[PDB]
């Protein structure tokens, strides 16, 4: 709306590589959650798909079709409720207190629905994971949410 | 239906009809998470379709 917040627009030209401000079709779910939003990987391709847009052949974009694709994003910021992320986490290991053990997070985080790459899966591990094997959800998600 | 077979089949199905045997349950459905559930059957015949 402005309020207008035009480093959107200077967040657009630190992504484009090309510098001819455009910004491919592929980038556009890694930088609507490096503006603050988080849609899920479906969800950006449902968008897409939806208004016949394929993610399969070259893109290119304007800032005219990003502008209003991450204001329809911006809406589904309403479901992001940690008290369901910190429950789903309490709910995954037994007796009260949040840890779950290494290895059956990091297998459900790469292997159940959207597909996160070890890679990315031991980046975020990687400091609230201490040599007990144990990770503290209660730390981690607070964490998680901090960025 | 003299048998029993036919009534048992029918209790079960008001119940739990189908019932899968463990192994019979990792094999054909390890690769639907399949990084969590392959470790789960191999790691507990039964733990693992847990």
């Amino acid at each position: 709306s402005k309020a207008a917040a035009d480093d959107f627009k200077e967040a657009f030209l630190l992504f484009d590589r090309t510098g001819d401000a455009k910004i491919t079709a592929s980038q556009v779910g890694d930088i609507a959650r490096a503006l603050g939003q988080n849609p899920t990987n479906a969800e950006i391709n449902k968008i897409l798909g939806n208004p016949s847009k394929e993610e399969m052949n070259a893109a290119a974009i304007t800032f005219e079709e990003f502008l209003p694709m991450l204001q329809a994003a911006a809406n589904n910021k309403d479901q992001g409720t940690f008290e369901d992320f910190v429950e789903g986490l309490r709910v995954f290991d037994k007796e009260g207190n949040g840890t779950v053990m290494g290895a059956e997070l990091r297998h459900v985080l790469a292997t159940l629905g959207e597909k996160m790459t070890e890679e990315e899966v031991e980046e975020l591990m990687k400091g609230q994971e201490d040599s007990n094997g144990c990770i503290n959800y209660e730390a981690f998600v607070k964490h998680i949410m901090s960025v | 239906r003299c048998n029993g077979v036919l009534e048992g089949i029918r209790i079960c199905r008001k119940g739990f009809p189908s019932r899968v045997l463990y192994a019979d349950f990792k094999q054909r459905y390890r690769v639907l998470n399949a990084s969590a559930i392959p470790e789960g059957q191999f790691m507990d015949s039964k733990k693992a379709s847990e």
